[PDB]
């Protein structure tokens, strides 16, 4: 069902997609994992550590 | 709202307090970034009662681990509300749903 | 033959998809020059663009962001935020002030700023707050400024101008007018050559600043870097 | 300014001596030279953290 | 290590294979080029002391 | 202000040799260490031009698995030394010299056939190595002026069988740059911590110094550029 779901929005259904580096402006030689990430912040701020 | 989640978000949403949520259904008359003020519905309402329900939401108190707590409304003017309806986003709450 | 001959690039054409997405088009490349000119034109663009951005606001009845104003549907901060994705075209001034008053119920946005002659709003459409009373009106006072890169606001306030008035409201700001950047690179037929390629330069905005004028900043930045370069003892 | 002008002065060439709990043996305590950098984490070579 | 070993493994057909450089220079020249990829099996004239 | 950006001063360069360089440069404004860096390595790896040795054709050789006696290195050894040959060519495109020897010893760049026009820059190296005096080296190699680099089997061809037999085919390094390694650094100055340092390890064949080879492709990215300069 996700590569379904992937095929429907034009996107490949390896569910990889190649990239080009910013600092170089070169293509990657191996399709890479891009996707989405839920990301929390953990209360543990540094500012309050050191 | 994340975007992968698995459907008790709603539930928990619902049963914490900080999430304001309709005792009645009805028709909002008036919203504030401070109070909503909910007109009920004629075969809802309590009889003889005034018929309007008033809801303050706290804004900017402070948590135990020191963090804001502040909810916000999520409706607009004259939006029918049924009973049980989720009304004030809380801290990490959007549309009723858990959103950390 | 011709081994020191190089053609220079033109912009043989630009296209207006939007206002905020256009695409300009470089001809023609010498081989293997188009990535990289591409990428230094990204680098360049996405690094230093002069753009107006928000920088002070001042509301009555107000004295700090965690506070609600009567009758307002959002509250001081989500006003803030939105006024940050605002984009203002100035066009002879570093600085400029913004008077923007509205009252009785209704959906402030955008279009409602008493604006100046040289100053304007891209979007007008975009809403800012919501009246939700006739009696309750709100009247805000912006500053707009010019400046590069991405100012946090700590950074300017240790500039540490005395007695700031209690009633204002600092917003950083994030000058960068472009959102994103694309290049491509496609063989062409130019001159009878096959060498020849062409650059295709996809650029989308918040629409405050020309595209040729922007590549025509970058290119200017760029040269300048080289000349410093050349130099070189 | 002038303090952070001693400051970068008076490090040069100063050790110190990083340490990490709990201290199982003689490589859980080790010096470096320190070089200032703008933050507030303690940046480390990769090879000594491992 | 990862990189270190992508980067000793080889591959059957690859661009550029079958070339023969002269030193580590040229092949640093080559393939930042991208002519030829890591993995090419090649035959270079290496130098050594014992 | 706004338009201006902190340009960096030419700081210092070692020259570790004749041939190898380390030019150093600061500050810089974020992001312009990399862009540099990758411009500047990638024009002066892929379109610096120049003179190199392209083809060759010996008497007694016919491919490169054919063996020619007296000389210990077989025929792809010698092509690797005729690859690197240091050459320079005023004027004309393109020459056709002439390599004949008889002796033992190390064939140096010194038995070619000199043109006045034409400059080995490095004497001294050694071309091939003939191990038997009764035998003696003949050849032709022909140098053209090209851009940056390009493999023999670019040129490889059933289309380019008007090349004779005999005829030798070599990859052509026209690019005199032997190495380039960019590389950046963070440094402070009046207390702003992101300012760049660029470093550049420049090695290159005796044609002409890095210094030079630095401002040559300065120069030509400039010149390309130049279309959209707006001012003076």
């Amino acid at each position: 069902e996700i590569k379904e779901l992937l095929k429907l929005g034009d996107l490949p259904t390896s569910g990889q997609i190649r990239l080009y580096d910013g600092r170089t402006g070169e293509q990657f030689e191996r399709p890479v994992t891009v996707g989405y990430m839920y990301m929390l912040k953990l209360n543990h701020l540094v500012d309050d550590k050191m | 709202k994340p975007l992968v989640g698995t459907g008790m978000e709603r539930a928990v949403a619902v049963d914490s307090g900080v999430t304001a949520v309709a005792k009645r259904g009805g028709v909002v008359q008036y919203v504030d970034a401070s109070r909503i003020v909910i007109k009920v519905n004629e075969d809802e309402m309590y009889p003889g009662e005034a018929g309007i329900d008033i809801y303050n939401l706290t804004k900017y108190t402070r948590s135990n681990q020191n963090t804001c707590i502040n909810q916000m409304p999520c409706v607009s003017l004259g939006e029918p509300v049924e009973r049980g309806d989720v009304l004030a986003d809380g801290p990490s709450t959007d549309l009723g749903e858990l959103a950390l | 033959g011709s081994v020191t001959e190089f053609l220079k690039p033109r912009l043989v054409d630009i296209e207006q998809v939007s206002s905020t997405h256009a695409k300009v088009t470089l001809e023609p490349l010498e081989r293997g020059f188009g990535h990289t000119l591409g990428n230094a034109l990204r680098r360049i663009l996405l690094s230093s663009m002069p753009g107006c951005a928000v920088t002070e606001v001042e509301i009555d009845g107000v004295l700090h962001e965690y506070s609600t104003k009567e009758g307002v549907q959002e509250d001081i901060l989500e006003i803030l935020l939105n006024l940050k994705g605002l984009a203002v075209r100035v066009q002879g001034k570093d600085e400029v002030i913004l008077t923007l008053n509205k009252s009785g119920i209704g959906p402030v946005t955008a279009a409602d700023i008493t604006h100046d002659g040289d100053v304007e709003i891209v979007k007008p459409q975009h809403v800012i707050c919501h009246l939700t009373d006739e009696n309750a009106s709100i009247s805000m006072r912006i500053k707009v400024q010019r400046g590069r890169g991405y100012v946090p606001a700590s950074t300017r306030i240790h500039s540490e101008e005395d007695e700031r008035p209690i009633g204002r409201l600092l917003v950083d700001a994030c000058y960068s007018p472009v959102e994103r950047i694309a290049y491509n690179v496609e063989a062409a037929r130019v001159e009878q050559r096959t060498d020849l390629d062409k650059l295709v330069i996809e650029m989308e905005t918040n629409g405050t600043i020309d595209p040729e004028e922007a590549i025509r900043r970058a290119a200017t930045i760029l040269a300048e870097q080289l000349e410093a370069f050349v130099d070189l003892r | 300014a002038v303090v952070w002008d001693i400051l970068d002065e008076v490090i040069r060439e100063h050790p110190v001596l990083l340490n990490r709990a709990p201290t199982l043996h003689r490589l859980g305590i080790q010096a470096f030279e320190p070089v200032l950098i703008e933050g507030k984490a303690i940046q480390l070579h990769p090879l000594v953290c491992a | 290590v990862l990189g270190l070993y992508y980067m000793t493994r080889d591959c059957v057909n690859a661009k550029g294979e079958g070339m023969v450089l002269t030193g580590p220079k040229e092949a640093e020249r080559l393939y930042r080029s991208g002519l030829a990829s890591l993995h090419a099996r090649v035959k270079v004239r290496i130098t050594e002391y014992e």
